[PDB]
């Protein structure tokens, strides 16, 4: 009951799903095999895990998620990889020819051949759930099959499945990592066509997670698995409410509640702390009160935008680890008194905090040091949209010249798609700009 | 025989009521499993209000537990009296309510009332002479709020010449889950207002400062608010429970303490209350004193910005009968500008012998005062404050409700203030 079932769409959603589902395997004592023997109910059970993991008659915890990419070599490496035993075949969906950077391809002339299977797999997941709650969809915005074939899908998700929750974590493209002077395009055109359809995407802006690394790890030049262990420890933080039980464990749909006061306004930006390396830990132990003043620190956002020249409609503090409220009031305390946090004058100015007790774990070899303690923020900011407006004011050099609009146009997509997805981005950057002006 | 249905409805209302269970069955003698070992027969001779007898002369609460989610329940069940509950009476189901009004009054709710109907109605059938019912549950949630007021309409349509009483927790942004609360307070406020006779306003704002402020409590949690409750809700539910003569039923509570249909909802305040001084022995005007100081009192609202329209006062131990009522008449005569002069004799006292398990003396307050409309009225505030610009109403009008049932809650509170203000200056 409660089941969540995940999709990773193209090579970045099947990465980071690796990475997830790796740190999910380490977070619950789950074997490479799928064996967990802290699980006394063989074959079945309504645990907390059970929310991500069914279980098979020979012990075996398999993951509620399917990986879908429109070329095989990627969800190849899955097959072979050191969690093959984990999955079974059928969760693992590859085409031969990719959508070539372009959403015309992944939504239309290639996606389409493989979304029947790709649902009717979906399907076989769902059957064996007694409450399912709902899906969480992992995909770049640059692909051409994390943005086509995702937007796709979810477009098909909705009519299967109604109005069941789908939530979203999608991959903002960066320069430094970028491999397609077109993702703009993508960009806007999935988030125009997902946008009726997902009721709460975490967008995670790679430059972002790309200089936490840079200045936070150490690394010189961040590749996709520093990128994606990064990532997998955010969304494990916002999981683990779902994964986990507990006495003050919140559930996510709870904070999901305070944080999308409107079906369009549905973008939290995360933070998350403490990202230190193992030689800079073995010194500290941050507190509660470090932890959290660092969640207000601009440079340890997911997207980049600066929430001091926006304003909150939401505040959310998910804690994991060693961490009791009488601290994380007086930390919140601290913060209000020296920290710029103004809301919008309709909705209240409280913190909502939820605190997981198990504490947060790290894939070995990694660069995360080992801590007691993590907290990630989800907060409604209106700053948010400086993201959109970066993306739509590349989108506006390249379209005003129809630069390479044709790849699209030959695929069978109108140039009217691309107006219509635009006045759209244009329409929600107004929409943040009207929730975040006082009342009269 | 006049038999108490009891309901506890939600997350607030079932960890709230299986505290009252807990505390109620150690003062009648109530062991977890269900088998009396007391000393006093004043413990049984009023124990059918509350418990059924079943065979081998064991006593089962009269008491019926619901939620849209198992959660909570599997924790009363596992909990220290979860045993001592009825196994058939236990009603859940499985969805959830998402803190929402609307499911649990319109659509995840209404899937689930009629098996709580049948369970009522088993235990009515089996009432010599059924003389209403309580309930426990909060307003701000979904599943206590929704489907809780769902429920009183219902069993008001069944049995309709019955007493309807509600503990209902209040909610407070200090003590707060979800934005949405005031919407959901607001929308069941309307219910209580129709299909309630007696309304005991518990706010968590208030609780909260009682146990940080007076208890000195640096960090209090649900169950140090739940404690408060627990030990109020014994306290004036005293009357029904033990031979009395004042307020001994829920008709005669109501003829006593409502003047006008509308306005009753009470203010409760218990004393003593101090910080761990706790084995000093206290006096008659000690507790007169704090049960009537604004402190103690658990509706967050200053009386003194109000009158009283009528007032029950309920002592428990063993103390001086004469020095209690010089003490009520003290404070009554002292501060008579707090009393309304239309309602001659409005305070009225009543002593139960047996004192809670850790005190030789205690005091229960129940006010019927105008002073209350500032609860309600934060309330509407709050409630406003994110109408006006139709914030988070998807949540609800996503499960078929339409902006006008939001537009007419808060006519309909603003109404309750109004005819409170106009008994204020009266
Ligand atoms: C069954 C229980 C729960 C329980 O506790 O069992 C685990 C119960 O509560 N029953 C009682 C009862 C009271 C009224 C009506 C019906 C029943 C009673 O008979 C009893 O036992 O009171 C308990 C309650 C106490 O905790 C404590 O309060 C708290 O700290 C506290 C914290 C948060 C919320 C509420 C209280 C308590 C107070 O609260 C009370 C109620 O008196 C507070 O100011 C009151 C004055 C008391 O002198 C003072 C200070 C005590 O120090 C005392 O030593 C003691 C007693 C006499 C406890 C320390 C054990
Ligand atoms: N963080 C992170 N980003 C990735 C990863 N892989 C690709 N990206 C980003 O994703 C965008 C490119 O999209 P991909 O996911 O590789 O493309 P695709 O979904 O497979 O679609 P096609 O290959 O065109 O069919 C670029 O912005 C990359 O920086 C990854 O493993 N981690
Ligand atoms: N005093 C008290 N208040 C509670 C408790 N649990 C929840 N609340 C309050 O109840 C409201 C949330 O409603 P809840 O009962 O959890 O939702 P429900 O299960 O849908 O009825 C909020 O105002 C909370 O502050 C509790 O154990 N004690
Ligand atoms: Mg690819
Ligand atoms: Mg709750």
């Amino acid at each position: 009951m409660r089941e969540c079932i995940s999709i990773h769409v193209g090579q970045a959603g099947v990465q980071i799903g690796n990475a997830c589902w790796e740190l999910y395997c380490l977070e619950h004592g789950i074997q490479p095999d799928g064996q967990m023997p802290s699980d006394k109910t063989i074959g079945g059970g309504d645990d907390s895990f059970n929310t991500f993991f069914s279980e098979t008659g020979a012990g075996k915890h398999v993951p509620r998620a399917v990986f879908v990419d429109l070329e095989p070599t990627v969800i190849d490496e899955v097959r072979t990889g050191t969690y093959r035993q984990l999955f079974h075949p059928e969760q693992l969906i590859t085409g031969k020819e990719d959508a070539a950077n372009n959403y015309a391809r992944g939504h239309y002339t290639i996606g389409k051949e493989i979304i029947d299977l790709v649902l009717d797999r979906i399907r076989k997941l769902a059957d064996q759930c007694t409450g399912l709650q709902g899906f969480l969809v992992f995909h770049s915005f640059g692909g051409g099959t994390g943005s086509g074939f995702t937007s796709l899908l979810m477009e098909r998700l909705s009519v299967d499945y109604g109005k069941k929750s789908k939530l979203e974590f999608s991959i903002y493209p960066a320069p430094q990592v970028s491999t397609a002077v077109v993702e703009p395009y993508n960009s806007i055109l999935t988030t125009h066509t997902t946008l009726e359809h997902s009721d709460c995407a975490f967008m995670v802006d790679n430059e972002a997670i790309y200089d936490i690394c840079r200045r936070n790890l150490d690394i010189e030049r961040p590749t996709y698995t520093n990128l994606n262990r990064l990532i997998s420890q955010i969304v494990s933080s916002i999981t683990a409410s779902l994964r986990f039980d507990g006495a003050l464990n919140v559930d996510l749909t709870e904070f999901q509640t305070n944080l999308v006061p409107y079906p369009r306004i549905h973008f939290p930006l995360a933070t998350y702390a403490p990202v230190i390396s193992a030689e800079k830990a073995y010194h500290e132990q941050l507190s509660v009160a470090e932890i959290t003043n660092a969640c207000f620190e601009p440079a340890n956002q997911m997207v980049k935008c600066d929430p001091r020249h926006g304003k909150y409609m939401a505040c959310c503090l998910l804690y994991r680890g060693d961490v009791v409220p009488k601290d994380v009031n007086a930390a919140i305390a601290t913060i209000k008194t020296k920290r710029s946090i103004q809301f919008v004058d309709w909705c209240p100015t409280g913190f909502k905090v939820g605190i997981n007790y198990q504490p947060p774990t790290v894939v070995p070899g990694g660069d995360l040091a080992k801590v007691q303690r993590a907290v990630c923020m989800l907060s409604n900011t209106t700053a948010i949209a400086e993201a959109w407006a970066r993306l739509d004011h590349k989108f506006d050099l390249m379209y005003a010249k129809r630069a390479f609009v044709h790849w699209y146009v030959g695929e069978g997509m109108e140039e009217g798609e691309f107006s219509e997805a635009r006045e759209d981005m244009a329409a929600l950057e107004k929409d943040y700009e009207e929730v975040g002006v006082d009342s009269v | 025989m006049r038999e108490i249905v009891h309901i506890q409805a939600g997350q607030c209302g079932n960890q709230i009521g299986a505290k009252f269970w807990e505390v109620i069955s150690d003062e009648h003698g109530i062991d977890p499993t269900g088998s009396y070992h007391g000393d006093s027969d004043l413990q049984l001779e009023r124990i059918n209000v509350y418990y059924n007898e079943a065979t081998g002369n064991k006593y089962v609460p009269r008491a019926i537990l619901v939620d849209l989610e198992p959660g909570t329940m599997d924790s009363v069940r596992s909990g220290p009296f979860g045993q001592i509950f009825r196994p058939d009476n236990f009603v859940f189901g499985q969805s959830g309510a998402g803190n929402n009004w609307a499911k649990g009054h319109y659509t995840e709710g209404a899937e689930l009332v009629d098996s709580v109907l049948d369970v009522v109605r088993k235990e009515s059938e089996s009432c010599d002479c059924l003389q209403g019912f309580q309930l426990t549950h909060s307003l701000g949630g979904g599943t206590g709020s929704g489907m809780g007021t769902l429920l009183i309409s219902k069993i008001r349509e069944e049995y309709p010449d019955r007493i309807m009483n509600t503990f209902s927790v209040m909610p407070s942004p200090k003590v707060s889950d979800t934005v949405v609360e005031p919407y959901n307070a607001t929308l069941s406020v309307h219910q209580l207002v129709e299909n309630t006779d007696e309304t005991y306003c518990i706010d968590n704002e208030a609780l909260y400062d009682i146990c940080f402020r007076t208890l000195k409590l640096t960090t209090p949690t649900y169950g140090d608010l739940n404690h408060l409750v627990s030990a109020t809700m014994s306290g004036v539910t005293t009357c029904l429970r033990f031979p009395g003569q004042l307020n001994a039923d829920l008709r005669k509570l109501a003829v006593n303490m409502v003047p006008f249909p509308r306005l009753h909802f009470f203010m409760p305040g218990f004393a003593p209350l101090t910080s761990r001084q706790q084995y000093r022995a206290l006096t008659v005007p000690e507790l007169t004193q704090q049960m009537f100081d604004s402190k103690n009192m658990m509706a967050a609202c200053d009386p003194r910005h109000g009158r009283y329209l009528t007032v029950a006062a309920i002592f428990r131990g063993r103390m001086s009968m004469k020095e209690v009522d010089e003490q009520m008449l003290n404070v009554q005569n002292k501060n008579s500008s707090y009393f309304v002069e239309w309602i001659p004799n409005n305070v009225k006292t009543a002593v139960c012998d047996i004192p809670p398990r850790g005190l030789k003396m205690s005091a229960t307050f129940i006010g019927n005062s105008t002073a209350i409309q500032e609860l309600f009225k934060r309330i509407s505030e709050q409630f406003t404050a994110m109408f006006r610009r139709k914030a988070f109403l998807h949540w609800y009008t996503g499960e078929g409700m339409d902006e006008m049932e939001f537009t007419e809650a808060e006519s309909n509170m603003n109404d309750l203030v109004s005819e409170y203000q106009q008994y204020q200056d009266a």
